[PDB]
């Protein structure tokens, strides 16, 4: 890999610089290089990985939606061709992230905090594949997302408090999966509501700073429930 | 579209 | 070139799609391909070329400024290395644009409208090279920017009205060159002021739509004069 | 920084 010659510490340092510079493709390439060194990612480093690829794939998803809308409106080959180009690039990014998780972040994740984080990511990047998938490939991809999300949920409920921000962000995203991908809006509402209520009932245990962490994601659960009910 | 955590 | 197999019309169509999708690197690659077909660019197509590369180099310049500030504050090799990486990428983009202008947009620009547009671009991309240049290379680059800007100004004053938006945007950017690059703030103020006043005195000749085009750039001249005086 | 036309 092109980052194979760079020190792990230098890659992490440059990922943080790339974030400051809003250079998210660079950030992701640096974090890919860091992962491929084969050592643990810290909590901070996991967040750097997630930030980098979420920004990369976010730009791709937004472009894909614009082109897909134009394509649907028009129903020459150019719109389809360019949508397919963006789609292929998006799928490649998701494949890369899933490859890092499977080789070997997840199996080497030696506690619940780290394993839940990576399994949430697995669900997210299968979800992004599902958004652009069609037909029978779509069904298998949807099942892979659900399975990863569900395993993360099982661990998080056993090992993390209901206000833990990774647990909350996992539940938020699994609820979006249910509503937008799985045509299960009732499941989506049930999950967002129980997650919100159980976080609220646990806020009394938190410091001012942890309170701010948890209420930030609670806000997003509330916004979805307001959209859905 | 709904909000997700990023 | 990688766009050599695609029809000119398809490249222009896809440049417009890439703009809608905020995919400015794609947009620039499509417009590079269109230029390299060797035919005229229309007014619309020149604007597409300019939009694409201005967005690409704008992201690079913003990143460079962030990294350069961090580098100066710190005065390991990582900050310098990553600044140099962004700088090299920025210089490559400027070299590409300048190469399209020199081979052969400018010489084939068979009227004043098109030649002024391309000479303004030549000044702009030499200016962006000057921003990151040091020492004696910097002096030659500064002279190349001034020379391109001045030739565009000479033609525009002879052949375009003082409210023409390309003429106004040229004067705006040459004034910025004087202030920021050439350490000639008096020249910058003199140019922005004469350009603004002579545009205002010509507004009475314009339709409502041309009036809006011209006053948009006049706003930017005013904002700079307010900063500088 | 001053404004330029883009
Ligand atoms: N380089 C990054 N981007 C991150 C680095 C870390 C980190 C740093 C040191 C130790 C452990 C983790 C992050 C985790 N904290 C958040 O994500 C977060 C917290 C509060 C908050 C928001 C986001 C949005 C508004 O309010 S993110
Ligand atoms: N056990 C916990 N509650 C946490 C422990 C740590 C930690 C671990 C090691 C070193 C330093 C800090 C956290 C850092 N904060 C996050 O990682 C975070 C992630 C996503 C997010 C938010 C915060 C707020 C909004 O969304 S949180
Ligand atoms: N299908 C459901 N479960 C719901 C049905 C209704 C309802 C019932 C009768 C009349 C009108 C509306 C609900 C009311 N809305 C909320 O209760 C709500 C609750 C908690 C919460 C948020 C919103 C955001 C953050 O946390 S919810
Ligand atoms: N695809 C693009 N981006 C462009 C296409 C054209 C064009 C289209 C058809 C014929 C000739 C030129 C442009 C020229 N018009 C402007 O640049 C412009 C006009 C008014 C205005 C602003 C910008 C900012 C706010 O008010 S830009
Ligand atoms: N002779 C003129 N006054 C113009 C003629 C044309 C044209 C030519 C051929 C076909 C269709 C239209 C113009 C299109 N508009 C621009 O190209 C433009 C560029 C930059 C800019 C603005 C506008 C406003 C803010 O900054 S303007
Ligand atoms: N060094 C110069 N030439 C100037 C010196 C002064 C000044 C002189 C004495 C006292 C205070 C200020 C100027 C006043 N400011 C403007 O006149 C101005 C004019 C036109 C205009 C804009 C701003 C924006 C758009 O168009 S300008
Ligand atoms: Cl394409
Ligand atoms: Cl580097």
């Amino acid at each position: 890999g092109a980052m194979g010659s760079m020190e792990r510490a230098s890659l992490i340092q440059k990922a943080k610089l790339a974030e400051q510079a809003e250079r998210y493709e660079d950030m992701a390439a640096f974090m890919k290089g860091a992962v491929e060194k084969g050592e643990e990612l810290s909590c901070e480093e996991r967040n750097l990985l997630s930030v980098a690829y979420k920004n990369v794939v976010g730009g791709q998803r937004a472009a894909w939606r614009v082109l897909s809308s134009i394509e649907q409106k028009s129903n020459g080959p150019e719109v389809r061709e360019y949508r397919e180009k963006v789609e292929t690039e998006l799928q490649g990014v998701c494949d890369t992230v899933l490859g890092l998780l499977d080789s070997h972040l997840i199996k080497e994740a030696g506690d619940a905090e780290s394993r839940v984080f990576y399994l949430k990511m697995k669900g997210d990047y299968y979800r992004y594949l599902a958004e652009v998938a069609t037909g029978d490939d779509k069904k298998r991809i949807i099942d892979s997302a659900r399975s990863a999300y569900q395993e993360a949920m099982d661990i998080s409920k056993k090992e993390m408090p209901p206000t833990n921000p990774i647990r909350l962000g996992l539940a938020l995203n699994f609820s979006v999966f249910h509503y937008e991908i799985a045509n299960s809006p009732e499941e989506a509402i049930s999950l967002a509501k129980t997650t919100f209520d159980e976080a609220m009932a646990d806020l009394h245990t938190l410091s001012e700073d942890s309170y701010k962490d948890s209420t930030l994601i609670m806000q997003l659960l509330r916004d979805n429930l307001t959209l859905w009910t | 579209r709904p909000s997700s955590w990023r």
